[PDB]
């Protein structure tokens, strides 16, 4: 089985292939997370750096004066106790949650509240990176990335393609023999301050209506529904889609997503799109919904 | 003499 992974940066695809080899493949052993610390480490600390810049520009004060020193101190200092220190009490500050509540006004890691709420586990000096710790650290994926697996007699090709620029020939041997194509999609993406939301929708377009995918299961993974869920309690999805006249509730919101991009079909006739709501970092709803798409590939 | 895979179905 030839399977295709798309989507926008950042919509999950490298997260599901870590899905596919804790789930086919024996999964992560300690020794293999303990090579993620480093990018933990990492990402809590651009995370934290990129609320504390963003204070400044959109001009929010701490909540205490004496994080000023913290904050400046953050800076020179970048996982030692120090550092720890200067960021557990930049976290926990008002002013500096007053600027991540607005976070969909500049460009911040969706796993940041993740690690910097666990700091305590991860600053520790013997701190092994637990699997979901890893399904949640954020490293760019340049260039296309394969993986290979067995399930129910069924040998996978899954090839995670960016957003990188080739060869029409390299896009040619890329694009054959492709049994299905899953397009993923950040739900969460809807406020972002064109929609990145609608850049997804032109992207998905392109794939649902080519030709040469005829007889290609096309299988469309609405991600993040987790943080969807979180953000369409405060953030409407007018925002997004102001022509929406639904209720803000998780399931409405979610269902009108659904059908924009269903609607982009222009065969729903003779071609089916099998959609799903997924939440790419939790391995059993992961589990779920690709034993649900091998289904569709049998039959 | 590089695109993307979305310039590449865009193509006519
Ligand atoms: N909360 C949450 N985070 C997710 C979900 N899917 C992916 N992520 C995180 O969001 C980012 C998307 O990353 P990856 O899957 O790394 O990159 P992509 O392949 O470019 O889209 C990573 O930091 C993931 O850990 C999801 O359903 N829920």
């Amino acid at each position: 089985v030839k399977l295709l992974l798309l989507g926008a940066g950042e919509s999950g695809k490298s997260t599901i292939v870590k899905q596919m080899k804790i789930i086919h493949e024996a999964g992560y052993s300690e020794e293999e997370c303990k090579q993620y610390k480093a990018v933990v480490y990492s990402n809590t600390i651009q995370s934290i750096i990129a609320i504390i810049r963003a204070m400044g520009r959109l001009k929010i004060d701490f909540g205490d004066s004496a994080r000023a020193d913290d904050a400046r101190q953050l800076f020179v200092l970048a996982m030692t106790a120090e550092l720890a220190g200067v960021i557990k009490r930049l976290w926990k500050d008002s002013g500096v949650q007053a600027c991540f509540n607005r976070s969909r006004e500049y460009q911040l890691n969706d796993s940041a509240a993740y690690y910097l709420n666990d700091l305590d586990r991860i600053a520790q000096p013997n701190y092994i990176p637990t699997q979901q710790d890893v399904l949640r650290t954020r490293v760019k994926t340049t260039g296309i990335v394969e993986t290979h697996f067995t399930f129910k007699d069924l040998h996978f090709k899954m090839f995670d393609v960016g957003g990188q620029r080739s060869e029409r020939k390299k896009w040619i041997h890329c694009f054959e023999g492709v049994t299905a194509i899953i397009f993923c999609v950040a739900l969460s993406d809807y406020d972002l301050v064109m929609n990145r939301m609608h850049e997804s929708m032109k992207l998905f377009d392109s794939i649902c209506n080519n030709k040469w995918f005829t007889d290609t299961s096309i299988i469309l993974f609405l991600n993040k529904k987790d943080l969807f869920e979180e953000k369409i309690k405060k953030s409407p999805l007018t925002i997004c889609y102001p022509e929406y006249a639904g209720s803000n509730t998780y399931e409405e919101a979610a269902a009108y997503i659904q059908c924009q991009f269903e609607d982009l079909n222009k065969r729903k006739d003779t071609k089916e799109i099998y959609t799903h709501f997924t939440c790419a970092t939790d391995t059993k709803n992961v589990q779920f919904v690709f034993d649900a798409v091998t289904d569709v590939i049998i039959k | 003499s590089r695109v993307t895979w979305y310039d590449f179905l865009m193509e006519d």
